[PDB]
């Protein structure tokens, strides 16, 4: 019936993730005066705030040595190359991380908690690739790009779609990229974010993964 | 189906 | 010149704006060997960054009361209404603020540096907006009213275009909204800091504040 959820999500979750789980959970009539209050940023942002309780919930990447978090599977993102329309590697439409090594990238910083999926993914084909910069948010990204500032690794959004740019799948090395419901174990939870948190949970396997 | 696959680290 | 430049801004100057103005930058030869960091979010935040010098340079919202801070215009942003695709609002195509006193909101939460501008528009017009939820980011704030969970206020954005939304213009009340290029004020500033701030002002002058 009534209740407040603080949920705490990145970046990319934001355009249609979130709302997806929101407006299904918030049709049924139990729901509807259930509340929110959303926020954005890093996975590695997101972590302190899921232990000092400002966040009931968080949705974002897994983190290692995290024993008094549990991640729980939500959905899942595929990791492509993002080139300039003008750059060489435009003329092909899938890629070896291999085949990039000679240019200079757009990198997630260190907050990213994609970075460790993609430092392994260079790590196992043995190369170091040449960072121009680094960018935390997904659109800063994909911005920089669509001026041929450089290439990047990052997940397939939607908004890549409508810049100057081409988007090319990559064939190795392999990867899974999960996104994860976070939450405290071990901790009292409000009836609201355990309904909420159970729903999303139902609908990521329904729908998602 | 990739819940499973989801749960191993 | 050389060395690197910390730039933090805003998260709707990554698309574009910060783009545009680092493109055109490098074009210049003796620019070809800096190198930049680029750090987003909130006002709120970024002052602190800009004083604990995290930041060379940051492009954000003017704050009252930050005289060690300074503002010069950079660019700016038109405010629009958006809602559902759907939404009884979507017959028009513009508005008056007050048109949408029934509905509640998707609002930008405190740390943004829209919020004084907005509330200054609700306090003008004399209304108290219903508030249902808050969010920061304004992809956020968009994916929410394409599922019709609430209408919002918020700078126009290429990406509007590309949700289940209608944009409305706003009539009444009228009112700038600005963007700022922001510094610590009688500080020390590296050549390729001060040819980059000197660089996007000029830029901003001739082709963003019109
Ligand atoms: O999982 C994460 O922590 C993030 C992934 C990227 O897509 C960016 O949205 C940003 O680096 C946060
Ligand atoms: O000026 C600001 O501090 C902000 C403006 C909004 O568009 C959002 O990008 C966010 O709330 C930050």
């Amino acid at each position: 019936s009534h209740g407040n959820i603080d949920l705490g999500f990145i970046y990319t979750m934001g355009a249609h993730t979130v709302p997806e789980l929101v407006q299904n959970f918030t049709k049924v009539e139990s729901h509807k005066d259930i509340t929110f209050s959303f926020f954005q940023g890093a996975t590695k942002s997101i972590i302190p705030d899921l232990k000092n309780e400002k966040f009931d919930l968080a949705i974002c990447s897994y983190v290692e040595n995290e024993p008094d978090i549990e991640f729980l599977p939500l959905t899942k993102q595929e990791l492509v190359v993002v080139v300039a329309e003008n750059h060489p590697l435009a003329k092909y439409d899938s890629i070896d991380l291999q085949d990039t090594a000679d240019y200079s990238y757009i990198f997630f910083s260190d907050t990213s908690g994609l970075r460790p999926l993609i430092d392994s993914l260079f790590a196992e084909i043995n190369i170091q690739p040449k960072i121009g910069c680094y960018v935390e948010e997904d659109t800063a990204m994909v911005g920089l790009v669509s001026v041929d500032y450089g290439i990047s690794i990052m997940p397939k959004i939607s908004s890549l779609a409508h810049y100057n740019v081409k988007v090319l799948s990559i064939n190795e090395p392999k990867h899974d990229r999960f996104i994860y419901l976070a939450s405290l174990k071990n901790h009292y939870i409000s009836p609201a974010s355990k309904a909420f948190k159970d729903f999303a949970l139902r609908y990521g396997k329904k729908h998602f993964l | 189906g990739a819940y499973g696959a989801g749960l191993a680290h």
